[PDB]
């Protein structure tokens, strides 16, 4: 529900808006949140891999305040690349992770579809990663 | 450097507009804090996460703030506003409440409280404490802030008892009547004091014209007293006439004629609506209630002698005039020639400027329900809801599309005679229902969940 | 013979058959995730516009 307050909040006035219908989103947001006070759910406060620093940053923040540290996005599902294990084409250059092609069974690239084995790719990565 | 602030500043705008960063915006005043806490640094992070609404961590700057500066009134009042915009209405009820025990001689306070009290729908206590406070507020009356406290405390009160208000009731509530005459004597007073001391009083007056429409409506729905309302709404327009206001507001002047056109068609004068109507375009060309009553009044002119003739002069001379055209819709659906309202349909559409103006996505829906398909007129009646006119009529003919696919008679003797489908379409019925029940009629609404 | 069976092989969806898998999904939805919203005096109707 934080993520829900705050997306009502950037709803009430974006730019413009007629007064019904502004009426109408603080009446769906004052009933949503006198139903029950926002509660957050907890979660796995995942160890950090963007900086040295021992505090960690919850699975779905990509922000990384404090750090300035963004996570590169997975075309995959969307997940933050939180390991060694990443890769990409030669078309995009898009983060990737394992875990999720071989649960999805992906032949291709999500975003442009490149039609190369994930397989050699994954390993063409890892000796850039050598190289570097 | 004496422009080190404004250099700054300046640096922090060249970077959140040119290179498009709120975090960097914010780092630029988080910055300012960290090098050096202040009397005033929390105060100017809360103002710059406000602009950004970020609720959260600017209550936290202006809770810091607050333990910094002992009492700070207006630190006071920026947590209790943030409190209540963070959508976390216990504990901002808990500071208010805190706050009033405190010291009981803050009217924001009151008024704060008493404004999130009526968010979170709790009238009984809202009133309680509107009423003693408001009510004992009367001994700074030449002072002019508490005059406009005054104000709006019996502002928010009207809106307490028309609020308490269920469905159907008829009856001209008096108390509400009172409490509005009330609150526009004190905005006149309080207008006449602004400009005594030179200040800016046009929003004082456009303000007080907006409550004048609320009186005038509000005194035109329960009881039918015409030559009020008609003596009331030319006092408004007497009163919003004034400075500058004849260009720069156009919305007030909008609504102050169309309530006036809806009178005038109450009243069954065909000259005075029309000329009225002829304002509306000479003000605003893309007005749905004056063409609709236009409609209106060339069907009372002429029926069914040479209507059609007429009606089609007057959408080859207009391009798109709406209305002409969706009755001339109903006409051919009346007499099977539903391929020349198709080729008006294109005509009008050629030269409509945007494609999706709710008078234009109405008729086509309309058109695409007459022609035996439903799927594209539903799609077409949801896109046109989005507008004051045509929502109640869209509305039922969704409820009716939903209800009824094949057109025929609701109850066939022949046998069983309810149609039954499915779950989906008597939830999708009943959210139209509620939308109708805030936007359509009340009649309408209570045949519609019948 | 073989003609027919190659092309059935290949068969780059030109035009006709790019997306075609239109079904009523205004009430498949509907009757999927939105009891709750029903259950509960929520109208979020208009989100999902
Ligand atoms: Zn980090
Ligand atoms: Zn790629």
């Amino acid at each position: 529900f934080r993520e829900c307050s705050r997306a009502f909040v950037k709803l009430q006035n974006l730019e413009n808006i007629t007064e019904d219908e502004k009426e109408r989103y603080e009446a769906i947001a004052v009933s949503i949140f006198t139903k029950h006070p926002p509660l957050d759910s907890p979660c796995e406060y995942t160890p950090c891999v963007g900086k040295n620093c021992s505090q960690q940053v919850s699975e779905y923040d990509i922000h990384c305040r404090a750090c300035g540290s963004n996570f590169s996005p997975c075309v995959a599902s969307g997940r933050p690349i939180f390991q060694k294990e990443f890769y990409q084409c030669k078309n995009c250059r898009h983060k990737m992770i394992e875990s999720e092609v071989s649960r999805l069974k992906l032949y291709n690239c999500a975003l442009c579809h490149s039609p190369i084995d994930f397989k050699r790719f994954t390993e063409s990565n890892n000796n850039n990663n050598n190289n570097i | 450097s004496p422009y080190f602030l404004r250099a700054r500043q300046i640096l922090a705008d060249v970077y959140l507009d040119q290179l498009r960063d709120r975090r960097n915006y914010a780092k630029c005043y988080a910055d300012l804090i960290e090098i050096d806490p202040s009397f005033d640094n929390y105060k100017m992070l809360g103002d710059a996460l406000m602009k950004i609404r970020e609720p959260e961590e600017a209550s936290r700057a202006y809770e810091k703030a607050a333990l910094i500066k002992p009492d700070d009134e207006q630190i006071i009042q920026l947590l209790g506003l943030s409190l209540c915009q963070t959508h976390d209405y216990n504990k901002a009820l808990t500071y208010y409440e805190n706050a009033l025990r405190m010291n009981p001689k803050r009217l924001d306070l009151i008024i704060d409280l008493g404004k999130l009290c009526i968010q979170i729908k709790n009238f009984n206590r809202a009133e309680e404490i509107l009423k003693p406070d408001i009510f004992s507020d009367e001994y700074q009356l030449p002072t002019y802030q508490n005059l406009k406290r005054n104000q709006e405390g019996f502002y928010l009160i009207a809106k307490l008892n028309i609020k308490r208000t269920p469905p159907g009731v008829f009856t001209p509530i008096d108390m509400y009547r009172k409490a509005l005459k009330k609150s526009i004597q004190i905005q006149i007073d309080v207008i006449e004091k602004a400009k005594q001391e030179g200040e800016d009083v046009e929003k004082e007056r456009k303000t007080l014209a907006d409550m004048y429409i609320e009186l005038a409506k509000y005194t035109n729905q329960y009881e039918k007293n015409e030559k009020a309302t008609l003596d009331i709404l030319a006092e408004a327009s007497k009163y919003t006439n004034n400075q500058d206001t004849m260009s720069k507001t156009v919305g007030n002047q909008e609504k102050i004629l169309e309530l006036e056109v809806q009178m005038y068609f109450k009243s069954n004068q065909k000259l005075e609506c029309e000329n009225k109507c002829n304002l509306l375009l000479k003000l605003n060309p893309n007005n749905d209630l004056a063409c609709l009553t236009l409609a209106e009044l060339l069907l009372q002119k002429d029926e069914y002698s040479q209507a059609i003739e007429q009606f089609k002069k007057i959408l080859q001379d207009r391009p798109n005039n709406y209305g002409i055209l969706a009755k001339l819709i109903d006409f051919f659906r009346r007499s099977f020639q539903i391929n020349e309202a198709k080729t008006y349909i294109e005509r009008a559409e050629k030269k409509a400027t945007n494609t999706n103006d709710p008078g234009l996505c109405y008729c086509r829906g309309l058109y695409h329900k007459y022609n035996r398909s439903p799927k594209d007129a539903l799609n077409e009646f949801s896109k046109a809801k989005k507008s004051s006119q045509y929502a109640e009529e869209s509305l039922v003919n969704m409820i009716d599309i939903y209800l009824n696919p094949d057109q025929d008679l609701y109850y066939s003797n022949v046998e069983e005679g309810p149609k039954v489908v499915d779950e989906v379409n008597l939830r999708a019925c009943e959210s139209l229902l509620r939308e109708m029940q805030i936007r359509a009629s009340y009649l309408r609404y209570i045949v519609m969940e019948s | 013979a073989q003609e027919q069976e190659v092309s059935k092989v290949s068969a780059p969806p030109n035009q006709p058959t790019v997306q075609v898998q239109d079904i009523n999904e205004l009430q498949k939805f509907t009757k999927i995730n939105t009891l709750p919203q029903t259950e509960e005096g929520v109208d979020l109707s208009q989100l999902m516009q």
